[PDB]
């Protein structure tokens, strides 16, 4: 429109080519990947199950921007924001299937598998209780088959040697423990000094629709007013957004097989 | 554009002290030299690409038009492309024959360049010449067990060179983005295969670690070659295309056209101006077009003290102009220059001599045959190599005596000027050449059917015995 | 109103390069990978309706006229004024004159083994090559690529048929050898009395053992669904559908230039609304005056105006005259920086397409061959790549046509077809007095009735020698 | 048609007096003689030191 | 006229020929509003003439 003041939206999501103060992000250099993309850890240690229709739960996101920005600040914007928002969706699977956190939609988690059962160690790391957590899996038949850790407490680990062979337990190259893989959670939520391991063949999970991508110049997005009040109109405030939706499906087969480290 | 073609990190050759061996042992070096390829020239080799395809930078270059209501009139011309083909062809229109003093080495190239359908491998090169200025072909013994020869990609190829005067090529590296069509990662995740004297190494990577090489499942494959596969053609010593220096008159003649459309739109070709204080009744105005009479009546003013004037009614077309002089000039300037650098004839200012094409195009071609005959210095140096690289492999799977050389090989060019087949019979059967019946007649399109007419030509002479 | 609601109230550069048009399809997997996982063909269907279907599109239009110009009426005006709207059909210009010069005359072959000659030689024949390979270079032309299909027939007999471009594309082997993998082929079915919705594209899969069938609509996301009697065996030994390419790029001829029509039909339409729009000249008559308008009608007729100035009389007697004026006036516009415009215009459009600027041409002595044949030059260099990428893909048909020959044993397994030899020849302008002439003097022989056949003054190229044969009979008494 | 309606002054003593409306157009131009010679001066001199 | 709206998820996991199977059933609706407005005068009848009026 006329308006001279940049446009102020609620939530203010819309991606803008002109920031608050009246700067103007013309011939504006393209952003650069400060970090590695964080790939979902559950689809990584768990197992794929064939599934055909829904139990599934729906992920979905909207991103609007302003058509300025698309044209003069960024215009290959869409192109290299689907990763991110593909590391947001798996972000958002992985806290809900591990932690139980981010209002999952399942029933099933790992972290109400470990409080149902009580299978947790309170101690610090040592090599007695390292045996220890993987001795809560054994005594059950069921063997470990991977470390889920906070990549902060490295630190930790790198001071545990085996008092026999008299070398480090924890390979810092590898990034194995006791010969077992450790993958690491970038999530705020596990603190630094717990620990997760579990035989994850039992932790199942099956995803009905692949993440779908839709580019829109029409639609209203009710969900976000204008400063009047009035919702968001693509189409008249010469607007676009792009919409994500992916369906996941979790299921734990056997709730005994997951045992938690935990600082005293 | 200037940025990425002329940047001083961009086009260079890759140097590397140590052996084969020494770089094997240090696989990173060879991740520092992607990254490098990446950061500066790759952009070189998509821009040079993106004008072969059309797509100049006015196309592209959106973020200053206007489109509030005017049209945007951008333009791109397609010089790159008229050029590209057009020294191409002319180059490599023409098969390259081969001769030799040995049969057994002449029909094992042979059978080679058939299977392999080099003729149009050749073409394909000389265009990647052109368009890029350099062009990597790929060697390898196949599944099926045939040698197999195939283009590389010049934006996903490169080369290491021995640091001695003499450059052997040390190791050679192919790296492409695998993607699905669904997708999408942020790790930009590249599968490269490292080639040795020796085998093909095989790894994974993605830019945002670092271009780490983890080595892929069943990493190494043994090659049965004696030298690295891959071979480096080049346009000329500095591996320059052809177009390269002349995108910035390509860019400016875009401007100025897209400039006129602008112009040709956005003003109003002719109006008929009134003026003077007056009544004009829109819905009268709407009979301009067919009205024969224009009556103005201008107004009178009445003054306090009983005098009376008039006031100045006037009424007349007005166009638009432009300096139509001094735009041609200008545009026919640009034209006549990226002709002229090029080598490339300029049909807006052309005449022809009589009716002998030949030589006539052999004056006006005199500049451009200058420099392909360095390009076909060059391309011979080439071929040279993929021979050596045939012989071996023949060798070791015995397929050919061990006694027999390649490097006498004669490769003979020809340019694809047009030619006159009646004006080459006569020059051919004067001076004492001979030619069988059938073929001569084979030569001839009149002939519907030319061995029946041996037949009827038979029974016509035989009756003529009678 | 607001546009979300306006369905439930009743009421080019973005698409040529995009650089999702123009991919090649490749896939990682075998052949029995992508079967056992036919929505993997899904996902390829939808990015070819998505992406690559649009700008075939576009391209077509412009073949059949139907450039931007006709169809972009959103922001003209037509409220007493014509429309005056036009389109140039460059494209067609463009497209058939570079067919015809590559492809006009027939493809000749040659082979040292007569039994594989005249296989090929049958095949050709039955299936009306000539005409045939004249279409794929059409599609070459417009498109960029064209596809053949072949298939053994219910008769039991081996055809060839083009496969349209807006409908069929072929999935790669991922491999640097790009075998194909598999070929797809859509048909939106549609009936003739509805203005249906659903496409209800039915989409068969080719592979290399066999045709499968299936059916889908594209809202509930091409869910494929297989048709009864889905699948059907075929005896070659290669998925059957061939590719062909017009460049490297698989650009067309006109692909490049469409920006430049479009300009070229602004502006002629934009004199065009000049001419319509404005009053050629008019009579311009000035001053305080009485006009009678039923004596206005007198001036096509009348040879003296007459104007009498109005005389204005002051308060103190003083008396003074208003100016009168008269005289006619005519619309005018730069011709000169026009047509100069659109002569660049067109200069430029024939010179990026090698095609001849008939508006500067003029010819010389009356060897009409050897004029074409250097004015060609340029339009040449393209045509012999062209020319090898079609060999390429006539050795594929032929590697399909032994292999169905053999399977039927309709011919030994000992031959090959690769020896074939294809002769390719211009549609250049000839001269057969010229040739005649070249052919008998250098030793070349003629018999009788096929030199008569050659000149059209013998209304009986037989008769004639019975005809000469009494002349010469009587001669010798 | 454009259609220019000047602005009528009215003096404190009743006269009235019209303003003075005008229109057309006007088009950039450059010296292209002198240019063209110039350049091609220039053009021929680099040919003809070089043979 | 009519709208038949429809959550994506069952057009992908419940009934993936829905619309398709619809479109005989809304013609045999439209057909059956107008025989009852021509004939009848029933069912809002549009236009100011029916069989039953005159």
């Amino acid at each position: 429109s006329n308006n001279v003041k940049p446009q102020v939206f609620n939530p203010d999501n819309v991606m803008m080519h002109e920031k608050k103060d009246g700067t103007l992000m013309n011939e504006f250099t393209t952003p650069i990947l400060q970090e590695v993309m964080e790939n979902s850890k559950i689809m990584q240690l768990g197992k794929y199950e064939p599934m055909e229709g829904t139990r599934a739960f729906k992920l979905g996101v909207i991103l609007p921007v302003t058509k300025e920005f698309l044209n003069y600040t960024y215009s290959q914007f869409f192109e290299e924001m689907k990763p991110m928002i593909a590391e947001a969706f798996y972000k958002k699977f992985d806290e809900a299937g591990i932690l139980n956190q981010g209002n999952n939609p399942f029933g099933k988690s790992i972290a109400q598998s470990i409080e149902k059962t009580n299978k947790v160690i309170k101690g610090d790391f040592t090599q007695d209780n390292i045996i220890d957590l993987e001795a809560l899996l054994e005594d059950d038949e069921l063997e470990a088959n991977a470390f889920i850790s906070k990549t902060q407490n490295r630190s930790l680990l790198r001071k545990i040697v085996d008092p026999e062979t008299k070398e480090r337990i924890y390979d810092r190259n590898s990034d194995s423990l006791d010969g077992l893989p450790v993958v690491n959670l970038k999530s705020s939520n596990l603190k630094r000094g717990e620990l997760i391991t579990g035989d994850f063949d039992k932790l199942i999970y099956g995803i009905p629709q692949l993440i779908e991508y839709k580019i829109d110049e029409t639609a209203q997005l009710s969900t976000v007013k204008n400063e009047d009040g009035t919702p968001v109109n693509l189409f008249e405030q010469d607007m676009v957004a792009l919409r994500a939706t992916m369906h996941v499906a979790l299921h734990i087969a056997d709730d005994k097989a997951f045992a938690k480290l935990v600082p005293a | 554009n200037i940025n990425y073609l002329f940047n001083d990190e961009a086009n260079v050759v890759y140097t590397y002290d140590g052996t084969e061996s020494d770089l094997l042992q240090n696989v990173n070096e060879v991740s520092k030299y992607i990254e490098h390829h990446m950061d500066y020239q790759r952009p070189r080799l998509k821009v040079l690409s993106d004008y072969y395809e059309g797509k100049t930078k006015n196309l592209v270059e959106l973020t200053r038009r206007k489109e509030e209501y005017m049209a945007d009139n951008r333009v791109a011309h397609d010089y790159a492309s008229y050029i590209s083909d057009f020294i191409n062809g002319y180059f490599l229109g023409n098969p390259i024959q081969y001769q030799d003093d040995d049969k057994d080495v002449l029909e094992a190239i042979e059978a080679f360049n058939d299977l392999n359908d080099v003729e149009s491998h050749n073409r394909s090169l000389g265009l990647d010449l052109s368009i890029y200025g350099k062009a990597y072909e790929l060697m390898i013994r196949n599944q099926d067990d045939e040698t197999r020869l195939y283009k590389s990609d010049a934006m996903s190829t490169f080369i290491i060179y021995d640091n001695t005067v003499e450059r052997n090529s040390i190791a050679g590296v192919r790296y492409l983005r695998t993607k699905p069509i669904d997708k999408t990662d942020e790790d930009e995740v590249f599968t490269v295969d490292l080639f040795t004297s020796h085998g093909v190494y095989r790894y994974l990577t993605n830019r945002t670690n670092g271009l780490k090489l983890t080595p892929r499942e069943n990493s190494f494959e043994s090659h049965s070659f004696e030298r690295m596969p891959i071979t480096e053609f080049s346009n000329n010593e500095r591996r320059k295309g052809d177009y390269e220096k002349v995108i910035t008159l390509i860019d400016l003649y875009d401007n100025a056209e897209s400039d006129t459309a602008n112009y040709m739109s956005d003003l109003n070709d002719a109006m008929l101006l009134i003026k003077g204080n007056l009544n004009l009744d829109p819905v009268e105005v709407r009979k301009q077009k067919e009205a024969n009479v224009l009556f103005l009546e201008p107004t009178v003013y009445v003054d306090a003290e009983g005098r009376e004037t008039e006031g100045s009614v006037d009424g007349g077309y007005i166009y638009k102009q432009y300096d139509v002089q001094g735009t041609e000039a200008y545009k026919d300037r640009l034209n006549s220059d990226i002709h002229m650098f090029t080598n490339t004839p300029n049909m807006k200012d052309d005449n022809f001599s009589g009716t002998q094409s030949g030589e006539a195009m052999k004056y006006k071609l005199f500049g451009l045959e200058q420099r392909t005959k360095t390009k076909e210095g060059l391309f011979t140096k080439g071929l040279r190599r993929r021979a050596k690289l045939l012989e071996t492999i023949l060798k070791n799977t015995r397929s050919i005596d061990a006694n027999k050389d390649f490097n006498t090989v004669r490769y003979v060019y020809n340019r694809n000027l047009p030619k006159s087949l009646i004006e080459e019979l006569k020059a051919y059967i004067d001076s004492g050449g001979k030619i069988s019946q059938t073929t001569l007649m084979s030569l001839f399109s009149f002939f519907q059917d030319p061995e029946l007419e041996v037949k009827k030509i038979e029974e016509d002479e035989k009756e003529s015995i009678k």
